[PDB]
């Protein structure tokens, strides 16, 4: 097939370049549909008739099934952004085709990619820099109703955003639940400890924020105790079974008197053993190992909770929270086996609750700790499995915003007064530079431009004048006050979205700038593809 | 298709027992011929597609001695009676079964007269099944 | 990628001329670590010479 | 989609609908527009498809190679069908309305993706043609003087102008001579029949002759014919249509005799039949004979012995150019053949050219008609000459039209570019942008030519852009001088009817693709 | 493809290449002295040049994250169980032997421990092992109690590497273990890259020798491995310019004037 | 470099070209297979062949002459 003789296809020049272009915005076509609270979820049927009905961007690309190397990229940016942000990710996908569909333009103008590239890098660091010093606002001038107005925005677009009123408030008062502080006084939110569980029934107004803390479990054995008022748990990290000597240790009998003893000790051993931990007053024993029959019993006497099976991350939260202490072994250092009252949490109440013809543990008003749990209610499982993907996206935004005090307007203001101050920036900047910086400028105004398109409204219309708003805003220096205007969907017209209350955090938008270049910049950096064919 | 084995117990997924330790060298790659365990557990005897037989340390993880001289791959390997320094027969295609040592890595003993794909030791050591009979005292 | 030596590795050249330029960019990987590429274009170019 | 027990169409029929249907047939454009694109220009190249036969063909002529191409989108097909109206009307520009409608298309494509209604885009290119038609209607430079000499040098330029694109291009001043020489010839209408071409292998281009007569190949000589001369120096020529052969009087006559006496009446009445035909061809005084249908052996025979020439099967059309280049009149019948139905040339010769033999009638004086003689060393090699000079003819016949010529290499779309930006700069706003993007479109040519000459585009277009605002009619790409130049005293002429039905084309396919919002394939029977 | 971040990754190579040799006496450099770690997330304009030793070791710990003046030592037995290298078993005849068998290996880990401690070290590096547990889950709880983070399946090619970086000598049987032979460290602590995962840095030696890293991080995996080929290429100019004192122009000026 | 060790083919299907050494070896080949069936049938001394066609007819002939036996032959 040439002098080459390579076993395998190549695409060189522009065949290969609007090829990466076609791919990038296929990824990007799939979730435009899905983005601002006009827009809609999707189903996902897997091949077997699993139904995943979701909003979320990050989560559309993880079940998609993709093939082209460039579209991988931008299916992995999206994984990235949630990771390390949590929100933006339809955003960040969006804006990384654009940019990668805009700089193509410029190539075919036989730009160099390396000027494109230079420009795109300029532009970026331009942006994050314009963001923080004009379009942030400290949320110490907001007090609470800062963090209800970003959890509000971010359950815009989800399933439960009509019903965002009563939402955020859980996910303030939950991720307010589990602050805790760190060495040099930082105040840390360990979002994620917030144990959600799902559980159809009731209306959603029903979803109930857990004072303490919810576990997917039940007790071992029916004859046990199925409330406890004033519990000392003891969190442990080994099974109560029958002793079994390991691997190493062989029992070999040559006077047949001493075998009936020997079977005696395979179970006292554990029978002591439940006997010291029960001495110290324990009543809720929680375990990540199992529990056997006759070990069971010694609760069920002693009137005591015995949970078996218990997660390990599950366990640690408990412990963290009620203050106890996770025991892999019953070993002092005195060489001997015994338990104290000094490694046992409490809590107000320990109760076997019922959820809709299913049961679970409530561990509530722990001590030395303030821990939470949500429990999700909805129609069926598919409407509940959507229910904690929105909710995780919003206890990310306010953490982010209690981290970072600093906040910036929604709909499309960022990115409509980035495209003023960018185009107008870009003209003193070399002379190849100039249009790279320009078609980024360009390529921010997408974002605004699909939100007015979900709503089927005028996107030329809206867009010229928000932007005609934020032109004013930095002619103008008396009218600064038109930064914060953005999109107001339901009426179809610019607003102020600082009154509005649409609020991002500033990580968002930044890391979003950082990372869609970076992938526009890479696919960029492409100009020849050798595809070899497998071996098979 | 083809495979429907990709889903096999390389998850290996238990209560951490203490048989998690499989090591799975498989640096060589190629063909695993025979990844047969010797009965001291210190050392791991495999055959690849070229013909030459690897000894393994699974501690250390390095290659001890790589057995060559076969004509052509060691398509089957034995160990020793019980340890007796692991003089290992190997069966291969060029229809010759030979006999290793690593105290001094050469081919102590060969035969041909039969390619040896089940050889097994006789309980006794005196001899080994060459699926024929070889007689150690007797080559 | 744009190193020379990671080019010529990944593809998989069949012709035996090839295959030895692919030994040369390695080879000169290993000495220097730079200059990958234009000794492969060295190569090339003397050899088109050597044509004429 | 639940399933209908009874589905409302056939089964297997396809619809695609809304915006992604629309993007989707942009992009076809796009890429039927691509594969023309190197072809444009004196720096353009030539393209080569080889059909299922393997017959290939070689063309850098914009309709032919969109022809070849078996393109079955149905949105990408008005670009084919535009080409070929092009070419149909004008003749030269079948590139460049495609090139313009794609344009037009995909810098409409952003603004449809948006959500745009297409009504609004629709009138807004209809204005911009609209104006840009007027603009070059007023700007087009014409010569009030009706001087021959002035008319013939703007022919000769245009001619020029048409052919610097094609193989033949180092020769454009000879070929384009020749052109302007062979169509002043025709008489009122310029039908092109009434201009032959014929392509004889072997030999340089500059061996490619004009006759101011006719020629044709020689057809199928009987037995005895070598012994006819085959130079006369006043020949009176006999256009027949009359089979000079022994034959059945009719196909359903049918001959009854009863006597031998009468048998060798009938043999000697047949032959005497065909002698009187002669003997009236011979006693008209014509000595060079032609005929549209076969003349025998006994013909020919005859006609050697009188020193005279025949040749039978001549094709219709070089009888027809015989007629138009001698004078007289095709004769089905021979029984008047008066002096002014004889044609009449100052030489008529049987000459060797390129290993095969032609018959030339030279020496016309009221000839209106005229005959190419094309060498070269291949088939497609004369394939493309005839086609370049088919291209310079049009252009030349639409000049006598009219003489009105705007400045070529992007000169006349840059300045209806500046002038649609500077009417677009004083309107609300929503047209604004749209009659903007047609301006923008219009700059495709200039860039294009750029492109394909290894240019930077960018800064000729910025230069140029410059030099038409600043002041500066003609300026276009200078593709020798690696600059720009002011292209109408660089001679790039062309007629302004080219550049009006390109852009009047390209509008009208552009509108009718961005109209359509729904697409339904039925399966095929 | 690292262009506009040479600003920062030039001064970053030379400084790595600096480090690892002496300039005065110095006539190759063992590229092998640099380390380079690549990890997803963030850009590269976070890669950074880390002065001592950088593990992607977990550690086993909970609650131990963070150690200031860290005493950091290496082992190379288990802490497990004895287990003899020939076959061994023990034969239990009455009840009594279980628990004695219980409470004496107790006090067996129990022991491994305290003499362990009572040199003073509190970082703890276990080499992995097969065919014998390394970490025992009582001897974890053990060390956790007195407050000693642990870092287990440490490879066996890292051995040289780490020693050469921390200054530490490993231990192979308890008994030779001692103070003497510890590293000391000014801190040591797992720090989280934004949920991108976790690296374990030991910065701030008393005995820095002749060793660097450098962790490359990036947008997408493609990336990172392109940061790192080109970053290989710099270090491996850096050498050339070790190997041969002598600086050439470039542009082409050399094959422009060779070909004249 | 030849049409057939090009990288790009020069021929249909089925169509092949044989170089100097390749073509003299096969010329050469050929022409001694030809001399050395038609002799040993020389001079007064010689045999006769048989040539047994492999058609329908299948027809049978014996002969001495050069000729008759290099024509009834399938010969590439
Ligand atoms: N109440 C609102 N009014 C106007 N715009 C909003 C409102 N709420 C959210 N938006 C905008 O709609 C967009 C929706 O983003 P979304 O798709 O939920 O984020 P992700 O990209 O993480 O999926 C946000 O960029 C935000 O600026
Ligand atoms: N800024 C520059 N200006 C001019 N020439 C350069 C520049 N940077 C690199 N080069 C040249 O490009 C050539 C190729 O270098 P590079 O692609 O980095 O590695 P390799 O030599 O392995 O291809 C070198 O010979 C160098 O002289
Ligand atoms: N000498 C020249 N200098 C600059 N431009 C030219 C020259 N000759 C022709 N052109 C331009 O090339 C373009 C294409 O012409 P051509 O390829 O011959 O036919 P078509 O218009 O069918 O492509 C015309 O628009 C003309 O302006
Ligand atoms: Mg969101
Ligand atoms: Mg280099
Ligand atoms: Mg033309």
């Amino acid at each position: 097939e040439g002098p080459l003789s390579v076993f395998g296809d190549r695409s060189t020049g522009e065949t290969i370049r609007s090829q990466n272009v076609m791919a990038a915005a296929s990824i990007a076509n799939i979730v435009k549909s899905s983005l601002g609270p006009v827009g809609l979820d999707k189903m996902l049927v897997d091949d077997i008739g699993d139904v995943t009905i979701t909003n979320d961007g990050a989560t559309i690309l993880k079940l998609l099934e993709v093939e082209h190397p460039a579209a991988k990229v931008l299916c992995e940016l999206a994984d990235l952004q949630d990771k390390e942000v949590g929100d933006g990710t339809t955003s960040v996908v969006i804006i990384a085709a654009e940019l990668l569909k805009n700089a193509d333009e410029l190539v075919k103008q036989k730009i160099h990619p390396t000027s494109v590239i230079s420009g795109y890098r300029l532009a970026c660091k331009e942006a994050v820099r314009y963001i923080n010093e004009n379009l942030i606002v400290n949320t110490d001038e907001l007090g609470r109703d800062c963090l209800i107005n970003a959890a509000k925005t971010s359950m815009s677009s989800k399933i439960i955003g009509i019903n965002g009123d009563f939402f955020a408030n859980m996910v303030v008062d939950a991720v307010l639940a589990i602050k805790y502080t760190d060495i040099r006084g930082q105040p840390r939110y360990p979002v994620n400890s917030v144990n959600i569980l799902k559980a159809h029934g009731r209306s959603q107004m029903e979803s109930m924020l857990i004072s303490g803390y919810a576990l997917n479990c039940v007790v071992g054995s029916q004859g046990m105790p199925k409330r406890i008022v004033n519990a000392k748990i003891a969190c442990l990290d080994f099974s109560l079974q029958k002793t079994k000597m390991k691997l190493g240790v062989q029992v070999v009998i040559t006077d047949p008197e001493k075998l009936d003893q020997i079977r005696q000790r395979e179970s006292d051993i554990t029978k002591e053993r439940i006997q010291k931990i029960l001495a110290t007053g324990a009543n809720v024993i929680l375990t990540t190992g199992g529990i056997d029959d006759m070990c069971l019993k010694y609760f069920v006497e002693a009137g005591a909770m015995a949970v078996r099976r218990v997660l390990k991350r599950d366990l640690k939260r408990i412990a963290k929270a009620s203050g106890a202490t996770i025991l892999s072994t019953l070993a002092n250092l005195e060489g001997e086996e015994t338990f104290e009252a000094a490694m046992l949490g409490q809590a107000e109440e320990v109760v076997q609750e019922r959820i809709c013809d299913d049961e679970l543990i409530l561990i509530k008003n722990t001590k030395a700790r303030t821990s939470a749990s949500i429990i999700l209610r909805g129609a069926n499982d598919f409407m509940c499995d959507e229910m904690e993907r929105s909710l995780h996206d919003a206890l990310c935004v306010v953490k982010r915003v209690l981290e970072s005090k600093s906040v910036v307007p929604g709909g499309g203001a960022v990115e409509a007064a980035l495209s003023i101050y960018l185009e107008n920036y870009a003209t003193s900047m070399g002379s190849r530079e100039q249009l790279a910086i320009a078609e980024f400028a360009r390529s921010l105004l997408v974002i605004p431009n699909t939100l007015a398109v979900n709503a089927a409204q005028d996107s030329t219309d809206l867009v010229a004048k928000l932007r005609a708003f934020h032109n004013e805003a930095q002619v103008n220096p008396e009218r600064k006050n038109l930064k914060w205007i953005g999109l107001d969907l339901s009426n179809g017209k610019p607003r102020d979205n600082k009154q509005a209350g649409v609020f991002e955090p500033t990580i968002v938008k930044v890391k979003s700038l950082k990372f869609a270049t970076e992938a526009a910049i890479t696919i960029l950096r492409i100009d020849d593809l050798i595809k070899l064919h497998p071996e098979s | 298709l083809d495979n429907k084995c990709s889903v096999y117990p390389l998850t290996f997924d238990k209560n951490e027992n203490m048989a998690a330790k499989k090591k799975s060298v498989a640096m060589h790659t190629n063909y695993l011929s025979a990844c047969s365990f010797t009965n001291s557990d210190m050392q791991i005897l495999t055959a690849s597609g070229d013909g030459t037989c690897a000894l393994w340390d699974v501690e250390s993880g390095q290659l001890l001695q790589s057995f060559h001289g076969h004509g052509a791959d060691v398509l089957c390997l034995d160990l020793a009676p019980s340890e007796t320094g692991n003089t290992f027969v190997s069966g291969g295609c060029d229809k010759k079964a030979m006999v290793w040592d690593m105290r001094s890595g050469q081919c102590v003993q060969a035969f041909e007269t039969h390619d040896i794909n089940s050889v097994r030791y006789y309980p006794s050591g005196d001899a080994f099944a060459s699926g024929r009979l070889y007689d150690l005292r007797a080559d | 990628t744009n190193d020379g030596a990671t080019i010529l590795k990944q593809m998989q050249v069949l012709h035996p001329a090839a295959r030895m330029l692919v030994e040369l960019s390695k080879a000169q990987d290993i000495e220097a670590g730079d200059g990958t590429t234009s000794v492969v274009i060295i190569a090339g170019s003397l050899l088109d010479s050597c044509t004429k | 989609m639940m399933p209908t027990p009874v589905i409302l169409l056939k089964e297997g029929t396809d619809s695609s609908q809304g915006i992604p249907q629309l993007v989707s047939n942009i992009s076809a454009c796009q890429v039927i527009a691509e594969a023309v694109r190197t072809t444009l220009g004196p720096r353009g190249m030539d393209k080569l498809i080889v059909d299922g036969r393997g017959k290939a063909t070689i063309s850098n002529d914009g309709a032919t190679i969109l022809k070849l191409l078996d393109v079955v989108h149905p949105a990408a097909k008005t670009l084919v069908d535009i080409a070929k109206s092009q070419d149909a009307e004008v003749g030269d520009g079948t590139t460049s309305v495609t090139l313009l409608a794609a344009e037009f298309l995909k810098q409409v494509k952003p603004y449809v993706e948006e959500g745009l209604h297409p009504q609004i885009i629709i009138r807004a290119f209809r204005t911009a043609t609209q104006l840009a038609v007027n603009k070059i209607k007023e700007i087009a430079v014409t010569v009030k003087k009706a001087d021959k000499v002035e008319q013939r040098k703007l022919l000769e330029k245009c001619a020029m102008t048409a052919l610097s694109s094609k193989l033949i291009s180092q020769q454009k001043a000879f070929f384009a001579k020749m052109v302007v020489d062979a169509v002043m010839m025709l008489d009122d209408l310029l039908q092109l029949k009434m201009i032959g071409i014929k392509k004889v292998q072997g030999g340089a281009l500059e061996d490619s002759q004009l006759v101011a007569g006719v020629a044709f190949k020689k057809t199928f000589s009987y037995a005895g014919f070598e012994m006819q001369p085959k130079k006369y120096h006043n020949p009176k020529i006999a256009l027949l249509n009359v089979e000079l052969e022994l034959k059945a009087e009719k196909d359903n006559a049918e001959i009854r005799v009863h006597t031998v006496e009468d048998y060798q009446a009938i043999v000697d009445a047949e032959w005497n039949i065909l002698y009187d035909k002669l003997e009236k061809i011979h006693h008209s005084g014509a000595k060079v004979v032609l005929s549209k249908l076969p003349i025998g052996d006994v013909a020919t025979q005859y006609f050697a012995d009188r020193d005279m020439f025949c040749a039978g099967r001549v094709p219709e059309e070089d009888l027809k150019r015989t007629m138009m280049a001698c004078g007289g009149s095709i004769q089905t019948s021979v029984n008047a053949l008066s002096a002014d139905v004889l044609g009449r040339c100052q030489v008529f010769e049987e000459t060797q050219i390129g290993g095969e033999r032609y018959n030339f009638f030279t020496g016309c004086p009221k000839a209106k008609t005229c005959t190419f003689i094309l060498r070269g060393g291949a088939e497609q090699f004369m394939e493309e000459t005839e086609r370049s000079l088919h291209d310079a003819i049009m252009i030349v016949r639409r000049a006598i039209k009219n003489d009105s010529v705007v400045a070529g290499g992007g000169a006349i779309e840059m300045e209806l570019s500046k002038y649609l930006r500077d009417y677009s700069r004083t309107i609300p706003g929503k047209q604004q942008l749209l009659i903007g993007a047609y301006a923008k479109a219009l700059e495709i040519i200039p860039r294009q030519l750029c492109d394909n000459a290894g240019f930077d585009a960018t800064n000729i277009l910025n230069k140029l852009r410059a030099r038409h605002a600043q002041g500066g009619t003609w300026y276009g790409v200078d593709i020798n001088n690696e600059d720009i130049a002011d292209n109408f005293e660089a001679f790039v002429w062309e007629p302004a009817m080219v550049r009006i039905n390109a852009l009047t084309a390209a509008s009208e396919a552009a509108c009718l693709i961005v109209s359509v919002d729904e697409t339904i394939k039925n399966p095929r029977s | 493809v690292v262009s506009q971040y040479s600003s920062l990754l030039s001064p970053m190579s030379v400084n790595a290449v600096m480090k690892v040799i002496d300039p005065a006496t110095a006539t190759s450099v063992d590229l092998r002295d640099i380390k380079i770690v690549k990890k997803l997330g963030g850009t590269i304009d976070d890669c950074e040049l880390v002065e001592g030793l950088v593990l992607t070791q977990k550690v086993s710990n909970s609650g131990i994250t963070r150690v200031e003046k860290a005493k950091i030592g290496l082992i190379q037995f288990c802490l497990s169980a004895p287990k003899t290298d020939m076959d061994n078993q023990i034969v239990v005849s009455d009840y009594a032997q279980m628990d004695r068998v219980l409470r004496e290996e107790r006090a067996y880990i129990l022991n491994l421990v305290k003499q362990i401690k009572k040199t003073g070290c509190n970082v703890l590096l276990i080499q992995k092992s097969i065919l014998r547990d390394a970490l025992s889950d009582l001897a974890l709880h053990f060390l956790n109690k007195m407050k000693i983070m642990v870092i287990k399946d440490i490879e066996r090619e890292d051995i040289e590497f780490i020693c050469k970086t921390i200054g530490t000598k490993p231990v192979a049987h308890i008994d030779q273990f001692t103070a003497d032979m510890l590293g000391s460290a000014e801190l040591a602590e797992e720090v989280n890259l934004n949920g991108s995962g976790k690296l374990l840095k030991i910065t701030g030696c008393a005995s820095p020798g002749k060793t660097v890293t450098i962790v490359v991080r990036g947008s997408n995996k493609l990336v990172i491995e392109e940061a790192e080929r080109s970053i290989h290429d710099a270090l491996c100019v850096i050498r050339c310019l070790v190997k041969k004192r002598a600086l050439i122009a470039g542009g082409g000026a050399p094959e422009i004037e060779l070909a004249l | 470099a030849s049409l057939s060790l090009a990288p790009v083919n020069i021929f249909k299907a089925g169509a092949d070209e044989e170089r100097a050494e390749t073509a003299r070896l096969t010329s050469f080949i050929g022409a001694i297979a030809i001399g050395d069936l038609v002799k040993s049938t020389l001079g007064p001394k010689g045999m006769d062949k048989i040539l047994l066609s492999s058609g329908r007819d299948a027809s049978l002939m014996v002969t001495n002459d050069g000729a008759t036996i290099l024509k009834n032959i399938g010969v590439d």
